[PDB]
C-alpha cells in the first residue's frame, strides 16, 4: 500500500481492480520523523535529597509540605531508588516524569502505620484518609512509600494521627505505638508528589537533553513537555509577551514559543490524507494521476514529504 | 460613595494565544454593569472584605495610591500578603507583619519577589493558593467615573503564597481617587481579534 | 451574488485561503461556468 | 429563490479523531470500518452536490 | 471535549501515561470523536 | 481445564518478596526492566 498511489487506491478500496474515477486515498505512506526536544535553560537540580532524607518526617495529622520550583527534577534516580516499597501514580505514569516537565511540584511527606499506605489514593474513604489526608479524586501525582521501622521505631508515640488536602489541629488526636517487633503495625515514612501542570511555564522539568531545532520536517517534538508529531515552522502570529502556545477553533495547539529562543513556531499535522488519485480502469491502465488537495504545485514534495516516500 | 462599571474589570483568562474567534470561558469576574464602592485618596484607605476575589481600579494624576495589604488577621498570627510600589520597581512580601493603626508610604517570612488623566485597572484572586494578578493602563479624561467602553487586564504576576486570604486594604504615600468590586463566578463570551487580543465581551 | 455571505470557522476561516481533518472542496462548475 | 447544492466538505476522519497519533490511529482501526464509511458517506454526500 | 478521558488533548495522555492506562482515556477519546463525526454526517446526510 | 494452547512456557527464578509486586504486565521498576519484564498483552499466569 505505501508503493505508489494505485497501491495507496487498491487498499483504500479493498480491492485489486479499480474502477475508472477519482478516489481520496487513506494515507498507508512511510512516516519516518526525527525526534527534538526543548526545555527552559536552567541549572538547580531538586531539594529531593532533602525531601526524602530529612531526619523526622511529620505527624500525619499536621503533615509538612514542600514547594519544588526552578529546578531540574530527576524523578528517574527516585523510581531507581531501592528504599521504596511502593511507588504509584495517578494521571501519570513514573517512566514519562523524566521526560515530562510541571509548574510546580509539592513535596507532602509525614509518617502512618503501613496497613493505612492503602488509603493514600484519589479520593479514599478510611480512618485516615476521610479525616486528615485526603487526596482528590482527580488527583495528578505520585504516592511513594515505604516501612522507616529501622528508623521511626523505639513504642514511639511522638507519632500521631488525628477535604482534598485540608490541614486542621478536646481534639480526635491519637498516638502510634511503634516498637520494632511490631508486619503492618510497623511506621511507614511516605512522600506524595502532586505535579501542577497547568500552562503558565514550567520550572520542575526532568533531566532529559533538550535537541536542535529543526523546522520544515516532520518532528516528533517536545517543548516544556507538550508534544506531538508535526511539521515546525517559523510563524508571525503576535503572541502577548505572557502567552506560551496558541490553540485552534478545535481548542488543539496551532503553534508555540520556543522556550530557550522566544520565537513562534506554527504546527502543522505530516499526515496530508488530502490525496484523490484519478484512474482510467485497472483493466485500461495502471497509469494514474495525483491530486494533491488545495496545495500549490512547488509545495507538494513539502506537503506530501517527497524524500521520506 | 458608589458609580456603575460599565463594561470594565475583564482579562486574559489564560496564558494561551487565541486569534479570530470567540471563547466562552467560565471564571471569577466582575459582572458587567454592577456597582463598584468608590472613594478618594485625597481628603483614605479603609479596610475591605475580599470575598472570591478583587477587582481595583484608580484614576490618577499623581501616583498617590502605591500598594496594598492582603489577609485574614493582619495582626502578626499568620502571614499578611504586602505590595508596594517604591517608585523605581514592585516589591512584594508575605511576612507575618504587625500592620499600624492607619498604614501608609512616607512621602516569620517566607515568600518575597522583587521586579484624572490615566487610569490603572488591576485584578487580585487567589485560587488553588495562587495570587494572581492582572493589570492595565490608559489615558482617561474624566474625574468621576471609570470610562464606559472596554480594555481587557493582562497579567502582571503570578505568586504561589498559599494564604488563606479574606481581608484587604489599600496604600497611600502620604507626609486621585480608587473604586473596589468584587469578583464572581461568571460565564463569559471572549472576542479575540486576529492580533490575538480580547476586543469586547458578553456577560 | 453580494447578497449571500459566510462568517464561519469553518467554512469562512478555511474558505479563505482548521487543519483537524476538515476540509471544503471545490464545486465542479465554477460560478463563471454557472 | 430555491437551495441547490450545498457546500462539499471532507473529512479526514483518521486525522479528525486521531490527530497524526500512530497510537490512536492503531486503536481506531480495532472500531473496523466506521471510518472508512464515513468517508464514503461524505464523498456519496459531496458527489451529489 | 474530553468525553470522560482526563485531557481532551491526545498528545496530553501519550506524554503523561504509559500503554496500558493510555489506551484506557484515548479510547474514551476515539468513542466520542468518533459518535461525534457519525452525528455530523448522519445530520449532513439528512440535510444533503 | 477447558483450554488447550500450542506451547506453555515456565519462567522459574527466585527473587526478593517486596520486588513481587513488580511481576505484571504493565508494571515498570528494576525487575521489569533490567532482567524481567512482561509484554503488557501477557496471557498466562504468576505464581509466587
Amino acid at each position: 500500500c505505501a508503493l505508489d498511489p494505485l497501491s495507496e487506491t487498491k487498499c483504500t478500496l479493498k480491492s485489486f481492480t479499480v474502477e475508472k474515477g477519482i478516489y481520496q486515498t487513506s494515507n498507508f505512506r512511510v512516516q519516518p520523523t526525527e525526534s527534538i526536544v526543548r526545555f527552559p535553560n536552567i541549572t538547580n537540580l531538586c531539594p529531593f535529597g532533602e525531601v526524602f532524607n530529612a531526619t523526622r518526617f511529620a505527624s500525619v495529622y499536621a503533615w509538612n509540605r514542600k514547594r519544588i520550583s526552578n529546578c531540574v527534577a530527576d524523578y528517574s534516580v527516585l523510581y531507581n531508588s531501592a528504599s521504596f516499597s511502593t511507588f504509584k501514580c495517578y494521571g501519570v505514569c513514573p517512566t514519562k516524569l523524566n521526560d515530562l516537565c510541571f509548574t510546580n511540584v509539592y513535596a507532602d511527606s509525614f509518617v502512618i502505620r503501613g496497613d493505612e499506605v492503602r488509603q493514600i489514593a484519589p479520593g479514599q474513604t478510611g480512618k485516615i484518609a476521610d479525616y486528615n489526608y485526603k487526596l482528590p479524586d482527580d488527583f495528578t501525582g505520585c504516592v511513594i512509600a515505604w516501612n522507616s521501622n529501622n528508623l521511626d521505631s523505639k513504642g514511639n508515640y511522638n507519632y500521631l494521627y488525628r477535604k482534598p488536602f485540608e490541614r486542621d489541629i478536646y481534639f480526635p488526636l491519637q498516638s502510634y505505638g511503634f516498637q520494632p517487633t511490631n508486619v503492618g503495625y510497623q511506621p511507614y515514612r511516605v512522600v506524595v508528589l502532586s505535579f501542577e501542570l497547568l500552562h503558565a511555564p514550567a520550572t520542575v522539568c526532568g533531566p532529559k537533553k533538550s535537541t536542535n531545532l529543526v523546522k520544515n520536517k516532520c518532528v516528533n517534538f517536545n517543548f516544556n513537555g507538550l508534544t506531538g508529531t508535526g511539521v515546525l515552522t517559523e510563524s508571525n502570529k503576535k503572541f502577548l509577551p505572557f502567552q506560551q502556545f496558541g490553540r485552534d477553533i478545535a481548542d488543539t495547539t496551532d503553534a508555540v514559543r520556543d522556550p530557550q529562543t522566544l520565537e513562534i513556531l506554527d504546527i502543522t499535522p505530516c499526515s496530508f490524507g488530502g490525496v484523490s488519485v484519478i484512474t482510467p480502469g485497472t483493466n485500461t491502465s495502471n497509469q494514474v494521476a495525483v491530486l494533491y488537495q488545495d496545495v500549490n504545485c512547488t509545495e507538494v514534495p513539502v506537503a506530501i514529504h517527497a524524500d521520506q516516500l | 460613595a458608589y458609580t456603575n462599571s460599565f463594561t470594565r474589570g475583564v482579562y486574559y483568562p489564560d496564558k494561551v494565544f487565541r486569534s479570530s474567534v470567540l471563547h466562552s470561558t467560565q471564571d471569577l469576574f466582575l459582572p458587567f454593569f454592577s456597582n463598584v464602592t468608590w472613594f478618594h485618596a485625597i481628603h483614605d484607605n479603609p479596610v475591605l472584605p475580599f470575598n472570591d476575589g478583587v477587582y481595583f481600579a484608580s484614576t490618577e494624576k499623581s501616583n498617590i495610591i502605591r500598594g496594598w495589604i492582603f489577609g485574614t488577621t493582619l495582626d502578626s498570627k499568620t502571614q499578611s500578603l504586602l505590595i508596594v510600589n517604591n517608585a523605581t520597581n514592585v516589591v512584594i512580601k508575605v511576612c507575618e507583619f504587625q500592620f499600624c493603626n492607619d498604614p501608609f508610604l512616607g512621602v516569620n517570612c517566607t515568600f518575597e519577589y522583587v521586579s484624572f488623566k490615566n487610569l490603572r485597572e488591576f485584578v487580585f484572586k487567589n485560587i488553588d493558593g495562587y495570587f494572581k494578578i492582572y493589570s492595565k493602563h490608559t489615558p482617561i479624561n474624566l474625574v468621576r467615573d471609570l470610562p464606559q467602553g472596554f480594555s481587557a487586564l493582562e497579567p502582571l504576576v503570578d505568586l504561589p503564597i498559599g494564604i488563606n486570604i479574606t481581608r484587604f486594604q489599600t496604600l497611600l504615600a502620604l507626609h486621585a481617587a480608587y473604586y473596589v468590586g468584587y469578583l464572581q463566578p461568571r460565564t463569559f463570551l471572549l472576542k479575540y481579534n486576529e492580533n490575538g487580543t480580547i476586543t469586547d465581551a458578553v456577560d | 451574488f453580494n447578497k449571500v455571505t459566510l462568517a464561519d470557522a469553518g467554512f469562512i476561516k478555511q474558505y479563505g485561503d482548521k487543519f483537524n481533518g476538515l476540509t471544503v472542496l471545490p464545486p465542479l462548475l465554477t460560478d463563471e461556468m454557472i | 429563490i430555491l437551495p441547490v447544492s450545498m457546500t462539499k466538505t471532507s473529512v479526514d476522519c483518521t486525522m479528525y479523531i486521531c490527530g497524526d497519533s500512530t497510537e490512536c490511529s492503531n486503536l481506531l482501526l480495532q472500531y473496523g470500518s466506521f471510518c472508512t464509511q464515513l468517508n464514503r458517506a461524505l464523498t456519496g454526500i459531496a458527489v451529489e452536490q | 471535549s474530553n468525553f470522560g478521558a482526563i485531557s481532551s488533548v491526545l498528545n496530553d495522555i501519550l506524554s503523561r501515561l504509559c500503554p496500558p492506562e493510555a489506551e484506557v482515556q484515548i479510547d474514551r477519546l476515539i468513542t466520542g470523536r468518533l459518535q461525534s463525526l457519525q452525528t455530523y454526517v448522519t445530520q449532513q446526510l439528512i440535510r444533503a
